[PDB]
């Protein structure tokens, strides 16, 4: 059978904001260089290079949970 | 000098067996190997600990395999009241054809033994059904062994050796053992009750193919977040309910019935889940208690060091001096092991007493053989763990306690009145044994002067009050559960008893092991188990006060906690330390756990072979014990082999007499002392020394074993035959009656 | 039915892990 | 700027000495495998050259009697594979001590070339005199014809040692 | 070899040094008692342990104290 | 047939060759082996 | 060549007692095979003996009886060469003689005719 996959719903936009803004907090604060190139709170102030990067990955990893979520019934 | 030991010189340079004996009985007591420090003393410890880890792993894998390769789960499965679960096979190349027959049984078309230790059950009540499962735990088990194994070789490389400091913090040891090791692993194991077993007791397979989109619950996990719980408690399994169908199963993953499922006779699936979440939550919270690294959170220093009471000064917690206690214990493994073994030893009596009243596994409480062994063997060991408490209660007074940090505090105070202590102990051992032995011959004399109505029978009245409170109406009582109309009942402001139909159900219940009747003769021998558990305490509390010292050797510190005497001077000295009073307490602890033993037993007997009559009239006089219990019993025992044949309790018969023979040895090892044995092994050595054509010459002197070692090895005898003699009776006289 | 041939001399083979392991933990505390 | 790094290198060199072309591994150097080899009846320290001959022909000629009983050309039946196999051990023993004897006639003239000269240092090979190699011979001979009889003896008689081994000698 | 130490108390009566069966011990001049003398333990080497010499102390507690340690062949009193 | 030891379990020869291995071929080179261990001089 | 007749002369005599008197002893194939069998067994369990004897007694100067200064006539075999040649001596003999001894017994209607004269009728 094609594994389950929902509608467009405030859920799947909440796990995606979400896996973003967890990213954003980790990546600015962990990674090895952050604050290379061009700048922009709570955040390490991060770079336009690190903000884009974690926004990119938070669509990775979003898209990743929301997809393996609808899978397995909400797993 | 020998390189073995490499722990001690002073044994290397031993000339005689001795070195070798003693290589032995000091390899794993760390702190007096030389040159030995604290910190490599724990980092030692850990080790082994991560060594005794795998070595218990193991131990669980090799029974899953075993079960796995050569038992019958899955036909044991099919009819669990009829099918002899099978332990493993039998490989012994000098059996005859009459022994293969006897063995070959329960189904199988070899010889094989029959498992008693109710892995069976156990296993099946968790949701194990394929013998695959098993092979699958048993090859994780393995894994893991290896895992904890190489944990500990490599806690042992320079840079992953922890420190001193490490090993001291028990702030962040006891967040972690509460909140992770008791808490977080009972949730895991709820998870474990909800996600695998209610769904296989329900006849539906959840494994690690199609666990994680197979919900437990139609109402998900949204029940939970939403504060919609009590969808968890709707729709529970049917009084009706067939074990491992969906035969009126309900779908409840978290119910409170109580008492015991109809069929299975157990503990519902759906209660043990909520059991351990409910323990899980409640361990997780006294994980939090204690202060690690952010500020918040009791300081045990603190609080034994305290002396004000919200302003009123108190010399301490109940107005008792605790001050000093946070370093004793912390600077004491012998302290910290002493608590460690003691709470060992009550959970291990704790178990006992409550899987055969409240059986826990599927259908274990109709499996005999298998609910005496478990009950006798979770009975001995907590004695042997009471023993060791003790045993390092008194090393660490030797060891581990100075008076100077410890000046004026509780634990000085108890040193100081130990003579009040001892003496009292002595009284309420005298007052007991007296009356307890009085009562029971003069039951012995009028039974034999055929006057059994002159018997003194003192009813068990409080005990049978208690059982009343908790809802036992046979005796007549009308007392709090007993009592319908009772605010307990009740429960008036809330009528929350959710618990109380199922409990007072398994309560009334006249066909199990919850709280069962009791007359005179339980009264008796529950006062001889009080008059055994007061003087073994009285043995080890004795040996462990006098340890430092008494008026015949004040000194008794300066000597150490293993030494054979102080000489025939002052009147004699022998079993002065506290070493022997340990070694005479294991006496007292076996002879108490016999008594335990012998009254579940014979009480169990009588009820399953439905002369309950029997064990209320004969248990109030001792010939009652003597004839009716163990020479009754005895005859299918004994006759396992005999001129006419052999049956399957042939190795019982052998084991009941390997036992005998083992205890009449300890008696030479403890009646036989050292002297007379030096005297015969010199003349042994001269014999050797002038016979012609013996080539072979003794490097190391043959000597008499030592008197502490000799001690030692009587006990060890007499235990060991102990333990078989018994196990072969309990194993033959159950098994050879029932299934 | 009961494991076949091939899950035997597995386990026999995986056990292997743990005893050369247990050989090692046991020589290093020897040291 | 140079740092060889050799005080923390997991592979040192053999013996201490960096140029005697080895390794200090787990295969040569590690306490099991030093303990395993060194006491090996070549290697064990005090023993006779007669007894590592003799314990080493009782492993050899036990085990080689096997792969003709089972795969040879006799292996149809019992009482034939059993022979084939004995002889085949025995030929090949009988082969090797011929060789083993020869070896002892060249090598040791004079001063013997190569490793078992004088001045060599070869730990491998300690047997440095002909009547060690004359006496291992004879051990390797005679442990070898022993050790081919003791399993031809337990393969011509399996059918009794398998009934041994599972209890039916106990039937009478 | 076991360890035999002697404490102030000591009196000088000699009697230890009477009742030891290998002399290990011997009197030697003091002054911490009336009787000017005191026991010494010399040859603890030849000490097998027998504590006679305790047995034989008249004060309380013992002066002389014996401390079973390392044994040896002559410590285990063996004649082989 | 029950005048034999036998095995319906898998690999039934296991047992035929471990039992003796384990009981009385090993042992004794085991104890020779511990027997060296504790006797080496230092 | 001490290793070599003591081996001989207790190999012979090992086989016996488990040919008469043991398990196998009700067919003479089984009987002889479990004499052979036991004679080995406790020929090889001595010869380990004696080599783990050497092993540990000849280390520097020897214990007991077998030291340099030692003066015990029973026990002249002073050099842990003597006793290794000893022990190969041993275990040859006692092999021999086992299997000398089993020989004579599996064929011992061939030797009984042998005995008798029988084998003279043809
Ligand atoms: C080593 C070596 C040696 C030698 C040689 O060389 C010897 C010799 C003798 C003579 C002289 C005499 C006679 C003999 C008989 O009969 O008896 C025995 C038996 C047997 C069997 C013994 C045994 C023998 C040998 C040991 C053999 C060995 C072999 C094996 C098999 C090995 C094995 C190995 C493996 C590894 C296990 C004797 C005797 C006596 N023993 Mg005496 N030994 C010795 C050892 C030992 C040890 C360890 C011990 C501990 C246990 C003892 C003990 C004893 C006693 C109690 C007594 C008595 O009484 C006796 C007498 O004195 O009289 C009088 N002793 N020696
Ligand atoms: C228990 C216990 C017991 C038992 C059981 O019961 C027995 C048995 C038995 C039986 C199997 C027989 C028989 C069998 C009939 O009858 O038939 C056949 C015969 C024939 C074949 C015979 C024929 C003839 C021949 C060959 C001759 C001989 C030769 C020589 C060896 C040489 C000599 C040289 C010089 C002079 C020495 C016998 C004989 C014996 N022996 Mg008896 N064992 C016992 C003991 C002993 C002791 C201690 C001692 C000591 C050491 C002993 C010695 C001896 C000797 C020498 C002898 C021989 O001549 C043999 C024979 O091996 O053989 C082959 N045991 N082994
Ligand atoms: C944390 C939440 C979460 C969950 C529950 C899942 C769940 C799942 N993922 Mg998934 N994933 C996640 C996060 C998650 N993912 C993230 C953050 C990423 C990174 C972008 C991915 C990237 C990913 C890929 C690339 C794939 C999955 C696949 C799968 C499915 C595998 C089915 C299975 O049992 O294979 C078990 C497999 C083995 C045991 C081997 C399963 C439904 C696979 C799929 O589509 O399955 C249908 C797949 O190809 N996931
Ligand atoms: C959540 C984190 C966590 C967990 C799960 C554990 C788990 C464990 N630790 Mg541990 N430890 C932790 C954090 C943790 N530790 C921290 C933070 C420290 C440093 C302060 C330590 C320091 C430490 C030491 C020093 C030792 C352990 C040991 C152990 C093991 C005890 C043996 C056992 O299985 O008990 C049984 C487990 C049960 C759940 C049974 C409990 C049932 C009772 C009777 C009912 C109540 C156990 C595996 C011991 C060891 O070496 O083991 C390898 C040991 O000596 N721990
Ligand atoms: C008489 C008391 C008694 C009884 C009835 C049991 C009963 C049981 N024990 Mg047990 N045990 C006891 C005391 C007892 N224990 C004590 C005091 C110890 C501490 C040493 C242990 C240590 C122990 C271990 C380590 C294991 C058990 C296991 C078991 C179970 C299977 C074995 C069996 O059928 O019974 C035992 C039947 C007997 C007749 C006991 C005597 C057995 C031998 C003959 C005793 C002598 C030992 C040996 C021969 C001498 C040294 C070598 C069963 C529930 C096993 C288990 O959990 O199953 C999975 C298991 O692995 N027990
Ligand atoms: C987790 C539990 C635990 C731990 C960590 C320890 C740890 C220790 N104990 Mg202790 N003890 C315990 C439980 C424990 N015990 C219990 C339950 C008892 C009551 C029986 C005792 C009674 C006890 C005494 C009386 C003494 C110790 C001593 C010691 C210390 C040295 C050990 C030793 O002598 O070398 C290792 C010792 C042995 C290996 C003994 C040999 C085995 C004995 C004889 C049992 C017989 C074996 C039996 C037939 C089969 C068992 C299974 C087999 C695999 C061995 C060590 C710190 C000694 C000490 O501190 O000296 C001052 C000491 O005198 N303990
Ligand atoms: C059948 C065996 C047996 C019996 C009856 C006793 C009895 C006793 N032991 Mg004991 N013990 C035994 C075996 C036994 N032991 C063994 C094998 C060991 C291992 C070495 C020990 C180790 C041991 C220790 C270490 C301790 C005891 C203690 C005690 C006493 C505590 C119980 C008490 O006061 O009851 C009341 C007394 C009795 C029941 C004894 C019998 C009284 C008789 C029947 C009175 C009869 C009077 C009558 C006129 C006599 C006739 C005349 C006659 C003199 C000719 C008690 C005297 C403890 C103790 O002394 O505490 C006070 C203690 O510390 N025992
Ligand atoms: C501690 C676990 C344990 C125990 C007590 C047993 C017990 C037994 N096994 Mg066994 N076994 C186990 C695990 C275990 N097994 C595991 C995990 C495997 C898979 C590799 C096997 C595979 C196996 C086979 C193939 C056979 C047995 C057999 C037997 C029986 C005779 C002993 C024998 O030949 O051992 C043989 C043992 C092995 C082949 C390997 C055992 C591996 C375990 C893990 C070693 C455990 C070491 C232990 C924990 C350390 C002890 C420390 C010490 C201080 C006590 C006996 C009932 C025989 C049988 O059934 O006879 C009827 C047989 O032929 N076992
Ligand atoms: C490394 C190792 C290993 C391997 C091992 C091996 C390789 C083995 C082999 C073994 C073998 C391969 C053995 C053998 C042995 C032999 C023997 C034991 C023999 C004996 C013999 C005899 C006894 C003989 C006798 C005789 C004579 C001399 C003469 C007359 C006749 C007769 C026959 C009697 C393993 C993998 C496991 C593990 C890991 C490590
Ligand atoms: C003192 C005396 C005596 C005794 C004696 C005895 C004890 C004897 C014994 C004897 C014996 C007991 C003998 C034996 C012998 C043996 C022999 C003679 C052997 C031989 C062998 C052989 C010849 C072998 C060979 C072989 C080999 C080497 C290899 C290959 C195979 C064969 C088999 C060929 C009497 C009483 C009478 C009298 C008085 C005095
Ligand atoms: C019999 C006896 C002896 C003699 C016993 C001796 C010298 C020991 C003999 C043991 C032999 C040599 C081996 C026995 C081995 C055991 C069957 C198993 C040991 C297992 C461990 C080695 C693992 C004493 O020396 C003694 C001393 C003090 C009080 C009582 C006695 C006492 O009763
Ligand atoms: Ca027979
Ligand atoms: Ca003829």
């Amino acid at each position: 059978t094609v594994p389950n996959t929902i509608s467009w719903s405030p859920q799947v936009a909440l796990i995606i904001s979400a896996s973003s803004l967890l990213i954003l907090l980790i990546a600015s604060r962990s990674i090895k260089y952050p604050q290379v190139g061009a700048k922009l709170p709570v955040l390490g102030s991060p770079s336009v290079g690190t903000f884009v990067a974690s926004m990119a990955f938070g669509h990775v990893v979003g898209a990743g949970i929301v997809l393996g979520l609808s899978n397995l019934g909400w797993l | 000098a020998t390189k073995f030991p490499k722990f001690s010189q002073d044994l290397a340079q031993d000339p005689t067996t001795r070195r070798i004996w003693y290589a032995m009985a000091t390899a794993h007591d760390f702190e007096l190997h030389d040159g030995m420090t604290e910190e490599n003393l724990y980092q030692k410890i850990f080790a082994s600990h991560f060594g005794h880890l795998a070595i218990i792993f193991l131990w669980a894998s090799g029974v899953l395999f075993h079960v796995a390769w050569q038992g019958n789960f899955e036909q044991w499965i099919k009819d669990p009241l009829n099918v002899r679960p099978i332990a493993h096979a039998i490989w012994d190349a000098q059996f005859g054809p009459p022994a293969i027959e006897a063995f070959t049984r329960a189904g199988a078309t070899n010889p094989v033994d029959i498992c008693y230790s109710g892995v069976y059950h156990w296993w099946y009540t968790i949701g194990m059904r394929t013998n695959n499962e098993l092979y699958v735990g048993a090859i994780f088990l393995l894994l893991l062994a290896a895992l904890f194994l190489f944990a500990g070789w490599l806690h042992l490389q320079p840079r992953y050796r922890p420190t001193l400091g490490w090993f001291k913090s028990a702030e962040p040891r006891l967040n972690h053992h509460l909140a992770g090791l008791f808490g977080v692993s009972s949730l895991a194991w709820a998870a474990h009750l909800i996600h695998v077993a209610i769904p296989e007791s329900r006849g539906q397979h959840v494994g690690w193919d199609n666990f994680l989109f197979t919900p437990p619950h139609p109402a998900g996990l949204g029940a939970f977040f939403t504060g919609n719980w009590s969808a968890y408690a709707q729709n529970p399994d049917t009084a009706q309910h067939v074990f491992n169908s969906s035969q009126g199963a309900g779908t409840a993953i978290l119910t409170f019935l109580g008492g015991f499922h109809p069929q299975t006779q157990s503990l519902w699936l759906t209660d043990m889940a909520h059991h351990h979440v409910a323990i899980a939550v409640l361990f997780i919270i006294a994980g939090h208690m204690y202060r690690t690294n952010w500020g918040i959170g009791h300081s045990i220093k603190e609080m034994l060091n305290s002396k004000s009471f919200f302003g009123a000064k108190v010399e301490g917690p109940f107005n008792l001096p605790h001050q000093g206690l946070y370093d004793t214990i912390n600077n004491s493994l012998h302290f910290q092991l002493s608590f460690a073994l003691a709470a060992l030893g009550v959970a291990s009596s704790l178990t006992a007493q409550h899987m055969y009243s409240m059986p826990p596994y599927a259908f274990i409480g109709q499996d005999f053989t298998t609910q005496a062994a478990l009950y006798t063997h979770h009975q001995y060991i907590a004695g042997f763990l009471m023993v060791g408490a003790f045993s390092h209660a008194g090393i660490f007074w030797i060891r581990d306690y100075d008076p100077e940090q410890n000046k004026g505090n509780v634990l000085d105070r108890m040193l100081r009145h130990k003579e009040a202590i001892i003496s009292h102990l002595s009284w309420v051992s005298l007052f007991l044994g007296f009356h307890t032995l009085g009562l029971y011959v003069h039951n012995d004399v009028e039974v034999a002067f055929g006057a059994a109505e002159k018997q003194v029978l003192i009813e068990p009245v409080f005990a049978q009050f208690i059982q009343a409170a908790h809802g036992k109406a046979l005796y007549g009582f009308n007392t709090l559960l007993s009592n319908p109309d009772s605010i307990a009942s009740t429960a008036w402001p809330n009528h929350a008893n959710v618990w109380l139909p199922g409990w007072l159900d398994a309560v009334n219940n006249t066909t199990n092991s919850l709280f069962l009747t009791i007359g005179p003769g339980d009264f008796y021998v529950h006062h001889a188990i009080a008059l055994g558990l007061h003087v073994t305490t009285l043995v080890l509390v004795k040996g462990a006060l006098d340890a430092r010292g008494s008026k015949l050797m004040p000194d008794k510190k300066d000597f150490g906690y293993a030494f054979p005497c102080d000489g025939p001077g002052r009147g004699g000295t022998c079993d002065i330390s506290a070493w022997d009073a340990s070694y005479l307490a294991v006496f007292w602890m076996l002879n108490t756990l016999g008594w335990v033993t012998f009254y579940w037993h014979w009480k169990h007997l009588a009820i399953w072979e439905g002369n309950i009559a029997q064990f209320n009239e004969s248990s109030t006089y001792l010939m009652g014990w003597f004839r009716d219990y163990l020479w009754l019993h005895s005859a299918q025992l004994i006759n396992g082999y005999n001129p006419y044949g052999t049956n399957s309790l042939a190795i019982w018969s052998w084991m009941f007499l390997w036992g005998h023979l083992a205890w009449a040895v300890s008696f030479m090892f403890l009646i036989t002392w050292r002297g007379y044995w030096q005297e015969l092994i010199e003349t042994l050595v001269w014999a050797h020394e002038k016979t012609p054509l013996s080539f072979g010459y003794w490097r190391d002197k043959p000597v008499a074993l030592s008197i502490v070692q000799a001690r030692l090895v009587g006990l060890t005898h007499f235990t060991v035959g102990y333990i078989a003699t018994y196990g072969a009776f309990l194993i033959a006289s159950t098994a050879g009656k029932f299934g | 039915m009961n494991i076949s041939d091939t899950q035997v001399f597995v386990a026999l083979v995986v056990a292997l892990l743990p005893g050369l392991l247990a050989f090692r933990l046991a020589t290093e505390l020897y040291k | 700027k140079l740092n060889y790094r050799l005080d923390t290198d997991p592979v040192q060199p053999y013996k201490g000495d960096p140029f005697n072309s080895n390794f200090s591994t787990a295969i040569t150097d590690s306490p099991l495998a030093r303990a395993f080899i060194n006491n090996l009846p070549a290697y064990r320290k005090g023993l006779t050259p007669f007894m590592r001959g003799l314990e080493i022909g009782m492993a050899h000629g036990y085990f080689l009697v096997g792969p003709e009983v089972v795969v040879g050309p006799l292996r149809e039946t019992a009482h034939g594979a059993n022979l084939s196999g004995l002889i085949t051990a025995i030929y090949i023993a009988v082969s090797a001590c011929l060789g083993i004897s020869i070896f002892a006639i060249t090598t040791f003239q004079g001063d013997p070339r190569g490793a078992y000269g004088s001045t060599s240092k070869d730990s491998l090979r300690p047997l440095r005199n002909r009547d060690e190699w004359y006496q291992l011979n004879g051990g390797i001979f005679l442990g070898a014809m022993g050790g081919a009889v003791f399993a031809y003896l337990l393969l011509e008689n399996f059918d009794a040692l398998d009934s041994i081994l599972r209890g039916g000698v106990n039937v009478n | 070899s076991h360890t035999v130490k002697i404490y102030d108390t000591c009196i000088g009566c000699t009697q230890c040094v009477r009742a030891c069966p290998t002399d290990v011990l011997e009197m030697v001049p003091w002054d911490g008692c009336k009787a000017a003398q005191i026991a010494s333990s010399p040859r603890t080497e030849d000490c097998v342990g027998c504590k006679r010499c305790e047995t034989a102390c008249p004060t309380d507690f013992l002066s002389i104290r014996v401390y079973l340690g390392a044994e040896t062949t002559r410590s285990m009193g063996l004649a082989y | 047939d029950m005048t034999q030891l036998t095995g319906s379990y898998a690999a039934s020869w296991l047992p035929w060759i471990m039992i003796p291995l384990i009981f009385y071929i090993l042992p004794f080179p085991v104890f020779a082996l511990i027997f060296i261990w504790i006797e080496k001089e230092a």
